[PDB]
């Protein structure tokens, strides 16, 4: 603690003087048992166990005052509870470079993942999202003036707060002039749009509209005489038609997430007012209209946190400011309003919000986009074995003092004893959020509060704790309004987002493809890997939505609204899920894309640029290859496969039975890419289950504290430090073996978007963008699905990997590789003898395929018999050399050598 | 057979109201029996004949076997002031186990009250609770006075403790610990071993939980703010009362068990008063047709009472009973809480405008309540019965050398069960009909299971003749089979929950008979004599796929998309009706609550009203709205509404209306 940072003297001087005493007294005492280690020597010193004594309490006593420090520190900033105390601890400590700060600042605040300062890191110019999105404080803070961490700290996140309100004042200052006309100009909507950021642009969006439904309600007051609902609606019609031309064309990543979140905005929107409104409803005080989330804003009023009032039925919250960065937006579904309507009525009543359902429906999605719609800071804590009191007690007073939401992913996966502790907590909070509401203490003078860790914590009154379930403990049942999340809509929520993506069929596509995929999860075969849910969906979608602004940029360098988008569609699907399909299921897939998309057909990629290095690499390696029907189309099918998905995304996963072309398929495509691109590529296989896990990520020492790579931790290090260049290379980390989820825990963090390998230690490793870690395992039965869900896949079945295939590759390496010149003759004149027999529907084809049928004491496996026939007829050519080598004269002659193969070829089967 | 036939006041007898009052004498005997051997008898036709009153003839034969009055005593209110003066030990504490929404804490505080003896009331929710116990139960028994610990069931370990500690000589002899708690299986069996337990229940009927409703909420709420608010919350606690007591006819009626608690009356409460208060800014009365009716019903149709429900046709129903009752109408003198109650009688809405005169009417309601109060058919009572008396057997039987019963069991077993289907599928050709899929995958799924069973069967019939060893997964297996409970490892379909042994293998037996019929017609012309097959969907293991693979069909044939296909049900009378070339006959399915002719529901008072033939027709979808004639009925699997297969659309009599369909519970059944 004490000597790996600088500012720690600072900020506790008199505890390192006493500790710099302590460690001078304990120097001097070591010395002088190293010059006697004896343990008998050691015992009989002058005095020892009594200065032993006197270190150990001096040491207890100066660790009590560190703890009571961070303690304070975290009263005096609450943001600070979110981080652990080691994490505490380098920040206080490495408070001069701000560094090591940054790796931090995605734990306390939402969507802010950095800051930006000066040259010389004198003042906080600004905050920066993890997408690249910047914020500029209007008036920027200075460390300098404010030197102590908390002050700072809280003048940036206070600043931050007043700017993101007065960037929603400018932003609707220019909505509500964008919305009061017909006919709006693109140019300036895109630059509007490229201002401001995408949560002010969407609470812009909002807020102008509900504003101008509120005038046309109360211009309506008479009746339906003199309707400017029509004008709203024709309005939203304007707005969408000018965002779905502008998604058509090329647009920078973060401007497409901004306008894609104002497409879903605004459809959501032309959807309440052509219908939820324009049925006769001309009052502003109507149920039909008070039911949905309006959006009220008084920039008069100087406090920043009362600008904005969000209201939902008799539910008013005001609007927490919170920077977002640019989160993904829920399609509102109806199932999403009847969401947000429960949970506001249950935070107005200050209870919880338990929404229970199967797994896969939203309901964690639905808590935080509600949170996010409030301007609330979310936390989900993830309940499958990644848990713990001691980050959760300090969490939940972090959730107090700041006044943030909490959200359990499944509160039911939680342990016995556990689950019962943290009811415990959660009850001790939510009474006093209800005592927060007293009828006779409203008025709340003396502040409300709750014991956790075995204090006093005041209770903010924005905050809340809502328990996503699958039933609630006896503690919470009267305290958590449930809401059944069951069924979310699927049909809505793909056909908005195929809009956002530019469709102008969206509703046909969508109404095709959740059928589709409703049937692909019946009709197809139950398997570990396959995924047809709602994420998958989204991610087809998306993926669909790419390869259409592809096809459209590829017919422009060569309006343009003729293209197949029902094949694009299922090109999508294709792409995504045909490498994941078990050989058996393929047909059935295409099946059902006939019966859904019928007469839409479906091309693969040539891809002809690397299907002649594949050509090439496996006529130079023995192999066989061919395209499409013929022998091995299959396997260079998998490898292309292979390929696509290595483009696509890091960390893959080569799933088939023991048999398949798995290491080989690997094997051609790194020849062929460093063959085709001119990259060097380097492969290192790495059996996880061959060494323990300790070896596998290395291991810190217990008493020393000195950290020793693992194999996997050291061969990313080297990949990292490039002492000898191995970066412009492609390192393939190959994972050969079983996997389970023991050695995967670490690997988790890696292979998703973080691609960051956090050490026990403390060092922090990143993925460079060249190496992919590839998993060539057998059965994938014992892999947790978070892991799967992580990684690419592509299946390869035992029918990729045909016998004649295997029967070609043993005789080209017998006719080329010489089982050691006269050698490789007689390995030529035995192959040409037997070739007869290895045909398709040969001698030891049909014997094989009878052995299968026999009896055998261990599970007869393909490769495992014909390898063992190869290693004999390799003996035969090898008695055949040894033959001719005792008959100098008169060697083996051709029939006679015929007669011997053709008889050794049936002892050998 | 020639007894029932010769009588012939045996069909009255058979539609009497108490049938077990009058038995008639039907058994033959050589010699005059006992009157027990009478009751036996008689309690045997009970069950052949009316099981519903088969609890009554148990009450009867308890009464001629243990005397009369024998079950008296438990009528009547429980005086527990002799249980706590005697027959309880100051050692043994007094456990008041309420069933999840009652409070106990009534009876003892009372009968403290006229016992003038003091209780220290204590609540075991908080930690500091635990130290104010033991400070309380320390000080009460040094002196003599009594102790209370309520809801008890939320620390296990701590009730665990306190019963250690009990066990300890208790100097004083007034002394008496009370154990206020709710039915939870988290309660220690130690504690439950060393005490009283008492059991308390709410009383059954509409009256009792509306009065109990109107006792809870303070008569401040009720008399304050416009008048309207007394009426209002009349409707509240009326609407809380009959989703109650739906709640006990739990397939029929509520579907499933939900909680509706008093949490969501008091939420339901707040809400009004919320509502009350922003639309009525005054305390003079407001106009009826000002009462914000959207609000409430939107608010306890998809927060309260709503939050809860999951499947869509229980939320149909609280919609029906909420738009139903939460209206402009409800404040007129011509308001029916409830209709056709009784045939002809009704339930007038009360004429008042303060809380005394609505308590009164509720005081006034007559003990005559009918399952039609609820809007339920009056045979849901009937069914009621009949299940809990189903229930008495099964207990008696859990209540109740076995080699040779299981062997001979085994042996008749392997007789009813079908041998062996094979394979007779993949065939290359006509590998496009998915119905041949379909139904490739159930033989598949049909045969593995059949040997499954087979070899399991014949691996307990070797080891009762005690011929072969007997391992862990056969030890599992037969101690399941002699207590009666279907094997897990058979389990591979949709079952039942509580489903017998014997019920499971003739089911399976039925199911593998459906499957050889299947693989005939299959080999017999091919996958063209599979379309025209009058398959059962509760044969089926998957009826949804069976269902999906029409779709496929009807879709592949015409060269259709899926999404422009619905589903057009036609019942036909004849079992095997000719079929086109989009129907396809389903048999099997039964209807409740009504009954079809001509494909028009009327609404009916028997059950199960079976259905001749069943014709499913995918039509190309014409993009139209269905007319208010019609009604999207359920289709469950089994008569345990658990499991949603797919909906039907029938057209209705003019006469009926489709909300007396939704809050009646009228739905198909595949078995
Ligand atoms: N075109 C080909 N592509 C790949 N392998 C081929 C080809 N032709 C013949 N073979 C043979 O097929 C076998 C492929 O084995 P491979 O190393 O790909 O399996 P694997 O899945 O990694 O093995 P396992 O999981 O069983 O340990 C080798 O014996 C190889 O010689
Ligand atoms: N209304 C919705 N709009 C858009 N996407 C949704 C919606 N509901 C659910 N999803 C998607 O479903 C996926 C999984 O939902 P999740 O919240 O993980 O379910 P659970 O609550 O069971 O954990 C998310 O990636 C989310 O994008």
């Amino acid at each position: 603690i004490f000597t790996g940072s600088a500012d720690i003297k600072h900020l506790l001087p008199v505890e390192t003087q006493r500790f710099q005493s302590i460690s001078t007294e304990f120097l001097a005492l070591m010395k002088k048992v190293s010059k006697s280690p004896l343990v008998m020597d050691v015992l009989n010193i002058q005095g020892v166990q009594r200065s032993l004594e006197r270190l150990a309490d001096l040491l207890g006593k100066i660790q009590k005052a560190l703890g009571e420090y961070l303690e304070r520190e975290r009263s005096s900033f609450p943001r600070f509870y979110f981080v652990g105390d080691e994490d505490l601890l380098e920040i206080i400590g490495n408070s001069k470079n701000v560094a090591k700060l940054q790796k931090h600042f995605k734990k306390m605040f939402a969507g802010v993942s950095s800051i930006i300062l000066n040259e010389d890191n004198s003042v906080v110019l600004g905050i920066s999202s993890r997408e690249g999105e910047e914020v500029m404080f209007k008036t920027p803070v200075s460390i300098t003036e404010h030197p102590k961490i908390n002050e700072w700290l809280t003048l940036v996140e206070k600043e931050m707060r007043v700017t993101l309100a007065k960037l929603l004042a400018e932003s609707v200052t220019e909505v509500e002039i964008f919305g009061k006309a017909t006919s709006i100009d693109p140019n300036t909507y895109i630059t509007w749009i490229d201002k401001y950021q995408a949560q002010l642009v969407v609470l812009s969006a909002q807020i102008a509209w509900s504003e101008n439904v509120e005038t046309a309600l109360s211009s309506m007051g008479g009746g339906g005489d003199a309707a400017p609902l029509h004008s709203v609606l024709s309005n939203v019609e304007v707005t969408l038609n000018v965002l779905a031309d502008s998604v058509l064309m090329e647009q920078p990543p973060l401007r497409r997430r901004k306008l894609e979140h104002l497409i879903t905005e605004l459809v959501h929107q032309r959807d309440v007012t052509r219908s939820l409104i324009k049925s006769k409803i001309d009052n502003a005080k109507s149920f039909e209209w008070l039911s949905q989330m309006r959006f009220y804003f008084d920039p008069k009023q100087t406090d920043v946190l009362q600008q904005l009032s969000i209201q939902m039925a008799n539910a008013k919250f005001n609007y927490g400011f919170e920077y977002l960065g640019v989160q993904d937006k829920l399609v509102q579904t109806p199932l999403t309003d009847r969401c947000y309507l429960t949970m506001t009525q249950a935070l107005e009543a200050r209870l919880g919000g338990s929404p229970f359902g199967p797994a896969g429906t939203g309901k964690t999605e639905s808590v935080k986009a509600l949170g996010h719609q409030l301007g609330r800071f979310v936390l989900v804590f993830n309940c499958d074995e990644t848990f713990d009191f001691q980050a959760m007690g300090r969490i939940f007073v972090g959730l107090c003092q700041v006044g943030a939401w909490g959200c359990f992913d499944e509160f039911n996966r939680l342990e016995e004893r556990m689950l019962s502790a943290v009811s415990q907590q959660v009850q001790c909070i939510q009474e006093a959020l209800r005592e927060h509401s007293n009828p006779n203490y409203d008025k709340t003078s003396a502040p409300i509060t709750c014991e956790l860790l075995n204090k006093q914590v005041k209770v903010s009154p924005d905050m809340a704790i809502f328990i996503t379930m699958n039933n609630l403990p006896d503690n919470l049942k009267k305290l958590f309004r449930s809401l059944a999340m069951t069924k979310p809509d699927r049909q809505l929520i793909a056909q908005v987002m195929l809009y956002s993506q530019g469709f102008r069929t969206a509703e046909v596509l969508a109404n095709k493809i959740v059928p589709f995929f409703k049937l692909c999860d019946e009709q197809l075969s139950s398997q570990s890997h396959y995924d047809f849910g709602l994420r998958a969906l989204k991610s087809v979608l998306v993926s669909a939505g790419n390869v259409k602004r592809e096809r459209i940029q590829k017919i422009k360098r060569e309006i343009a609204e003729n293209l197949p988008e029902q094949e694009i569609l299922i090109q999508s699907v294709c792409e995504t899920m045909v490498p994941k399909l078990v050989a058996e299921d393929i047909p059935l897939l295409f099946s059902l894309l006939s019966d859904v998309f019928p007469g839409v057909q479906y091309h693969r990629g040539e891809m002809t640029a690397l299907r002649e290095e594949l050509k090439k690499v496996c006529q130079e390696m023995y192999l066989t290859y061919g395209d499409g029907e013929e022998v091995g189309g299959m396997w260079v099918e998998k490898v292309l496969q292979l390929y696509q998905i290595t483009q696509i995304n890091h960390g893959l996963m080569m799933v088939g039975p023991s048999g398949s072309g798995k290491s080989m398929a690997w094997r051609v495509l790194l020849k062929a890419l460093e063959r085709l691109e001119g990259v060097e590529g380097v492969a290192h296989i790495i059996d996880p289950k061959a060494i323990s896990k300790d070896h596998l990520y290395g291991t810190l020492d217990p008493n020393t504290r000195e950290w020793t790579d693992g194999l996997f931790t050291h061969v990313l290090r080297k990949i990292i430090d490039s002492v000898r260049g191995e970066l412009q290379k492609r390192q393939w980390i190959v994972f050969d073996g079983d996997v389970d989820p023991e050695w995967v825990e670490n690997l988790n963090s890696v292979l998703d978007d973080n691609k960051l390998l956090t050490l026990p230690n403390g060092e922090r490793l990143s993925l460079p963008p060249n190496v992919r870690i590839m998993f060539e395992v057998q059965d994938l039965k014992y892999a947790t699905l978070a892991t799967v869900s992580r990684c690419g896949m592509v299946w390869f079945s035992e029918d990729v990997l045909s016998t004649d295939m295997i029967f070609n590759n043993f005789l080209a390496r017998l006719r080329s590789i010489p089982l050691d010149s006269p050698m490789l003759q007689i390995q030529r004149d035995a192959a040409t003898i037997m070739q007869p027999y290895f045909t398709s529907n040969g001698l030891v084809t049909k014997a094989l395929e009878h052995a299968f049928q026999l009896e055998h004491i261990m599970d007869l496996t393909r490769l495992r018999c014909l390898g063992s026939l190869f290693s004999m007829l390799h003996q035969a050519c090898r008695n055949v050399a040894q033959y001719n080598a005792n008959h100098p004269d008169f060697p083996m002659q051709i029939e006679q050598l015929e007669r011997y193969i053709q008889r050794y070829l049936v002892y050998a089967i | 057979i020639a007894k029932v036939q010769a009588d012939e006041q045996f069909g009255i007898w058979l539609d009497s109201s108490s049938p077990e009052q009058t038995v008639p004498y039907l058994w033959s005997e050589e010699t005059p029996a006992t009157p027990i051997g009478q009751a036996i008898h008689r309690l045997l036709l009970i069950q052949a004949f009316r099981p519903d009153r088969l609890l009554a003839m148990a009450h009867m034969f308890v009464s001629t076997n243990l005397g009369e009055s024998f079950m008296s005593i438990m009528e009547q209110p429980l005086d527990l002031t002799h249980i706590v003066g005697t027959e309880v030990k100051p050692n043994t504490p007094v456990l008041m186990c309420s069933v999840p929404g009652y409070d106990a804490s009534g009876h003892v505080e009372d009968l403290a009250a006229e016992q003038n003896t003091q209780i220290t009331s204590i609540a075991i929710g908080s930690a500091e609770g635990f130290n104010q116990a033991d400070k309380a139960i320390n000080t009460a028994v040094k002196s003599g006075r009594w102790v209370m610990l309520k809801n008890v069931h939320l620390a296990p370990g701590w009730l665990m403790q306190l019963e250690k500690k009990l066990h300890s000589l208790q100097p004083h002899a007034c002394f008496r610990l009370f154990l206020t708690m709710e039915i939870n299986p988290k309660v220690p069996v130690n504690l439950l071993r060393a005490g009283r337990i008492f059991v308390f229940e709410p009383p059954p009927g509409v009256k009792a939980n509306m009065l109990r409703t109107f006792s809870s909420i303070p008569v401040s709420r009720i008399c304050k703010s416009p008048n309207e608010r007394a009426r209002l919350y009349f409707l509240l606690a009326w609407f809380h009362a009959i989703i109650q007591e739906r709640l006990r006819y739990a397939p029929l009626g509520w579907s499933k068990k939900y909680e509706f608690g008093e949490s969501d009356l008091r939420s339901a409460c707040d809400t009004v008063d919320t509502w009350l208060d922003d639309t009525a800014k005054g305390r003079q009365n407001i106009s009826p047709d000002k009462i914000p009716w959207s609000a409430l019903k939107t608010l306890m149709a998809q927060s309260i009472y709503g939050g809860r429900v999951d499947n869509e046709f229980d939320q149909r129903l609280l919609n029906t009973f909420l738009e139903r009752l939460f209206t402009t109408r409800s404040f007129d003198s011509e308001f029916k809480l409830a209709c056709k109650v009784d045939g002809h009688k009704d339930i007038q809405m009360p004429d008042g405008i303060r809380r005394e005169e609505f308590v009164q009417w509720v005081e006034l309601l007559p003990d005559t309540q009918t399952p039609s109060w609820l809007g339920l058919p009056n045979n849901a009572e009937r069914v009621l019965l009949t299940t809990q008396g189903v229930d008495m057997i099964s207990k008696m039987l859990k209540m109740q050398a076995w080699m040779r019963t299981l062997h001979t069991t085994a042996s008749n077993w392997l007789h009813l069960i079908p041998q062996t289907l094979s394979h007779l599928k993949r065939t290359v050709e006509n590998i496009k009909d998915p119905l041949f899929r379909f139904f490739e995958r159930e033989v598949k799924m049909g045969a593995k299971l059949l040997q499954d069973v087979r070899q399991d069967l014949a691996d307990v019939v070797q080891v009762c003749e005690g011929k072969k060893k007997q391992t862990n997964y056969l030890r599992t297996l037969i101690n399941e089979l002699v207590k009666g409970i279907l094997p897990r490892s058979w389990s591979h379909y949709t079952v039942p929950a509580g489903m017998t042994v014997i019920q499971w293998v003739s089911d399976f037996s039925e199911r593998i008979k459906q499957l050889q019929n299947i693989s005939l017609a299959a080999a017999s012309g091919g996958a063209k004599e599979l379309k025209n097959i009058h398959v059962c969907l509760g044969g089926l293991f998957v009826p949804e796929a069976y269902i999906t693979a029409t779709r496929q069909y009807v879709a592949q044939a015409n060269s259709w998309s899926l999404e422009e296909l619905c589903l057009e049900v036609n019942v036909t009378t004849s079992q095997g009706a000719t079929l086109d070339a989009c129907s396809f006959g389903v048999t099997g399915l039964k209807l409740q609550g009504a009954t079809c002719n001509n494909n028009k529901l009327s609404l009916s008072n028997a059950i199960s009203t079976a259905l001749p033939l069943t014709q499913l027709r995918w039509v190309k979808q014409t993009n139209t709205e269905k007319k208010a004639s019609v009604v999207t009925l359920p289709v469950y699997l089994n008569f345990t509404r658990a499991d949603l297969i797919f909906t039907v659309d029938f057209e209705i009599a003019t006469k009926e209306d489709p909300r007396s369909f939704y809050e009646r519970g009228v739905a198909v059944l595949c078995t």
